[PDB]
């Protein structure tokens, strides 16, 4: 596959959607995740519903817009035995009553692989299985203000993740210090943000605010 | 920490208490009522597609209250939006999201 690796190219990945005011990053990462997966044992591109799991996924440990966990969200497609795609469950960026329907399921899962904590484990699952989810340390001013470029803060911390996120690629660029590898995140926080939604994070600078610290994908 | 969780508390700072002030005419505005000073005496922040602020305040007549305040991301200017709060606190009462 190398050196450069990018799933928007082959059909995986759904456009970038925007979580709004609930912390419900964990459920679009989750979704990114099973996207991509249904997409390679199916051929087809369905875009899944967060509010599903945001509204069901309480009991496998998940809470709602106060925060949750991708594993978690795959647990419970395993257990629910299926997730309803996005057009039949809309998003309202608020925790409603669980409202799931059988009928609308279009992915499933048999539940997940976490991935060793190693930027290389990470870089191996990303080219032989497809986006993957990760958590990150996003809470700093400059990735909100992150518009280009190949993001590095200082500050980050590689065990304190409190945003979930999903790898779609890496790759590289020239850089002026020679900091020039990246990972390729799709974020959820709308088009106009960063990099058309996306930021490209440091790759390979002693994990880079933890983003192979949490990660995983599930196994459809 | 999980994604999307809320930090842990830390004391209010003055940039958090500029963010109260910030937002009072918001808060006068929903609750119908004036609240003279509030003052904040401790926060948990929260990653959203932006920051959610949850900020315990003081007011008048010794009353507590929890604002949630979200500052939008930089393509909103940063714009500070109350946008929810529960009344009737408890000094000790524990900031959790809501």
């Amino acid at each position: 596959a190398p050196r450069s690796v990018d799933w928007r190219e082959k059909g995986y990945v759904t456009p970038v959607k925007n979580q709004g005011q609930c912390g419900s990053c964990w459920a679009f990462s989750a979704t990114g995740a099973l996207e991509g997966q249904m997409f390679r044992k199916t051929g087809r591109l369905i875009s899944l519903s967060e509010q599903n799991l945001v509204d069901c996924s309480g009991p496998q440990g998940n809470e709602g817009c106060n925060g949750g966990l991708m594993d978690y969200a795959f647990q419970y497609v395993q257990d629910n035995g299926g997730l309803d795609s996005e057009e039949s469950y809309p998003y309202e960026a608020t925790e409603e009553s669980c409202k799931y329907n059988p009928k609308y399921s279009v992915a499933n899962d048999a539940g997940f692989v976490d991935i060793p904590k190693q930027e290389k484990a990470l870089m191996k699952a990303v080219a032989t299985v497809g986006p993957i989810s990760v958590a990150i340390d996003a809470g700093h001013e400059s990735f909100l203000f992150y518009k280009e470029g190949i993001y590095f803060e200082p500050d980050c911390s590689s065990e304190d993740m409190d945003h979930g996120v999903l790898v779609v690629g890496y790759g590289f660029e020239s850089t002026e210090s020679d900091d020039n590898k990246y990972w390729l995140v799709k974020n959820s926080w709308g088009e106009e943000w960063g990099m058309g939604g996306y930021v490209k994070m440091a790759k390979d600078r002693r994990n880079h605010c933890g983003i192979a610290s949490a990660a995983s994908y599930p196994t459809v | 920490m999980i994604p999307g969780g809320l930090s842990e508390a830390k004391p209010a700072t003055p940039e958090i208490q500029e963010i109260v002030d910030k937002v009072k005419p918001q808060l006068e505005e929903k609750t119908n009522e004036t609240y003279g000073k509030l003052e904040a005496v401790q926060y948990k922040t929260q990653v959203v597609a932006g920051t959610n602020y949850y900020i315990k305040v003081r007011a008048g007549d010794n009353k507590y209250m929890h604002l949630k305040v979200f500052k939008s991301l930089p393509g909103q200017n940063e714009d500070l939006v109350l946008t929810g709060y529960q009344v009737d606190k408890n000094k000790d009462d524990e900031l959790t999201g809501f």
